[PDB]
């Protein structure tokens, strides 16, 4: 049929099946089921598979990228589509421990990565001098070498974007409590989680409400399921700036 | 940062805004006058629009300059769309910047 | 606790309430509005029900925020039954929470 | 006697207060492998208590600079980790992991009342913070067998000690 | 009691002027529990308020009481009952610790990472003069 003649039919067959809201089916389940339909269709040999395990493959927490819903309405609409689906904002932003896991690889420029850090810190931190409850986001970068990661951390400090990583000196063991103080520190703009071993130790030291916002391209991690997660796949790292 | 303004008090229909820095003077002449439109938010998505009703820039000997702006909230912007009937509570302090051309246009176009 | 609001002053038809600690940040938007309903009590059995008339949230540098809520008592609930009364004295301080749905329903029901 | 030995060393080179003026005081202590960790800690705490003014009544505060040499990085980092857990907040120009030496962390920590003293990892960072501090700098050396080489334009005292524990009552 | 009052008077500062208060930690060994609780009951009668980490009857040892009582101006000192309560209190304290030991015949074993000083006195009456 036509393109519009099948949009208002595919949603309800999974809307009543999972008994979820509108964004949890149109943006979360329709998008993931489109590629896994396309993946078996674009295969050279195995075209027809049984859909017994198809219903559990689309229920993963990751929101998958959809190339066909990128060239159709452009990058100015798909990022704007994801921005009001899982990046819902209010007038008052509560002091929650927000974690931003962004995927950094060797082809990504430091300056492109630096621009999203400035966007995340501006939107998701209130370091105001008159706050009784200041908050700052936590940032995790993965999939890159330590030498390329240390170059990003060094340039952020020279541009007066003061952060903490739990390592106040050379030879220091990783201390969670410097990151917790940096959450409540007005002079610390954000927190830099170095790796996964320093990640999961920080979750145990936080008792306030915790939110995880993961943005990746191919590689995604295993966040614990009790935390509220947003896992969004994008082509380039520059698309992350327009969502956050 | 050219402008560093911040809500310091919230009434049902009045906001007092303290201008801390005022690096760029041209913002004060054409964007901080009486009747100007201010964007009151902690993020770039959901904001409170206010109309400047009164201001006072007091300066003295040793203490810093006291620029206070009295503004009345007039509505709410939800990533592009303006919502008239401004009574939603903005918990102070909130970062205050002059409203863009799109936000002022959206006041009368969206309603 | 999500909200720590408490009566600091008592007038014959006026209540002054200070929100000492606010944690949820959603209670202030909907349940602490201009015309919202509050429950004023030290126990869950007998309470003073009041409608807000005014509020003010002031923030400055060193001291904590001053979220003052101005309310007027309108009646009295005794084990889920509302008794309308202009003057019933609650000795301050009294712990203040927003009124539940069945309490506001009881305002216009049990009379 | 040993009391006379300590009294002579307390007055020949070290002064009791040096007029309590905010000066870039450098304390170079010769840490050996035979020296246990805790007697360094008593020396660090006595240096920090005597040679800093972090009270709120002052308007011109100061903190000492600490440098250690002759020991491996294994027990050097262990000493720094032990000091941080006891709320003896210091800095060494490495605010995060994989950082270059940022000597201006040592500059703000000198005037910071919340940073008790300044750590210096080795020689290369010691000469780098020497050119970053503009105010008057003095170097105090307390060594047993190896004495470090100090630039000749700085006021330096060199004090030989029989062991590490007698450094504590000299300062 | 005269030794405890001298330790509390000299090695504690609980004045309202300061903002960094401190109180000593007291540990006794080599005696029975009968006169340990007699000493503890008499000190609490004369408003020399202390904590031993047992805020109620049948309590597990709570070192966090000794964390708070160290910085509390209304709590004059801290009591430690025996060896096991001493070792677990050391792990709970994060600040610098010093062990001041006064003994006559038997000396306790102290962990070697702590600053220890050992005093052997002729009898207990001299301890009030040295401290």
């Amino acid at each position: 049929k036509s393109f519009d003649d099948q949009k208002k039919e595919t949603i309800q067959i999974i809307k009543n099946h999972f008994q979820c809201e509108d964004y949890e089916a149109e943006h979360y389940l329709y998008s993931n089921a489109f590629r896994k339909t396309y993946d078996i269709s674009c295969n050279k040999k195995d075209r027809r598979i049984k859909k017994s395990d198809f219903v559990e493959s689309i229920n993963k927490s990751k929101v998958l990228f959809n190339i066909w819903f990128y060239q159709y309405e452009g990058r100015k609409e798909y990022l704007r589509k994801l921005k009001e689906s899982f990046i819902r904002r209010s007038v008052n932003t509560s002091p929650y421990a927000r974690f931003f896991i962004l995927e950094f690889q060797d082809k990504t420029d430091i300056k492109t990565v630096k621009d999203c850090i400035y966007k995340i810190q501006s939107n998701w931190s209130n370091l105001s001098k008159r706050t009784d409850r200041p908050y700052s986001p936590f940032l995790l970068f993965h999939g890159t070498s330590d030498a390329n990661l240390y170059e990003l951390k060094n340039q952020l400090f020279n541009e007066d974007l003061i952060f903490t990583d739990g390592y106040p000196f050379k030879g220091s063991v990783f201390t969670p409590k410097m990151l917790i103080e940096g959450f409540s520190n007005k002079e610390i703009h954000f927190q830099f989680i170095n790796d996964i071993d320093d990640f999961n130790e920080t979750l145990n030291s936080i008792n306030i409400r915790k939110e995880v916002y993961q943005f990746y391209t191919e590689n995604c991690l295993d966040i614990p399921s009790q935390l509220p997660q947003v896992n969004i796949q994008v082509k380039d790292f520059a698309d992350i700036k327009e969502i956050v | 940062n050219d402008i560093n303004a911040e809500v310091v008090s919230v009434s049902p229909n009045k906001l007092k805004i303290s201008v801390d820095d005022l690096e760029e003077f041209k913002i004060a002449e054409e964007k901080l006058g009486v009747g100007s439109y201010l964007r009151v938010s902690d993020n770039q998505d959901v904001a409170l629009l206010a109309i400047i009703d009164n201001f006072s820039i007091e300066v003295k000997e040793s203490q810093k300059q006291k620029y206070m702006i009295e503004a009345s909230p007039i509505g709410l912007v939800k990533n592009g769309k303006f919502y008239r009937g401004g009574d939603s509570l903005a918990l102070p302090p909130k970062k205050v910047e002059p409203a863009k051309l799109d936000e002022i246009i959206s006041i009368y176009s969206d309603s």
